[PDB]
């Protein structure tokens, strides 16, 4: 998907598809 | 940081790896 851009609760599912029940965190959004 | 990577830029899935815990 050449034109892919995720933002809030798109990037959160898109986190927990990717890292399954590992889990996941982001220490600052930029 | 993610939402500059993944949301004002386009970002690759593969680049959410980095995130797990």
């Amino acid at each position: 998907f050449v034109n892919q851009h995720l933002c809030g609760s798109d990037l959160v599912e898109a986190l927990y598809l990717v890292c399954g029940e590992r889990g996941f965190f982001y220490t600052k959004p930029t | 940081g993610i939402v500059e990577q993944c949301c004002t830029s386009i970002c690759s899935l593969y680049q959410l790896e980095n995130y797990c815990n």
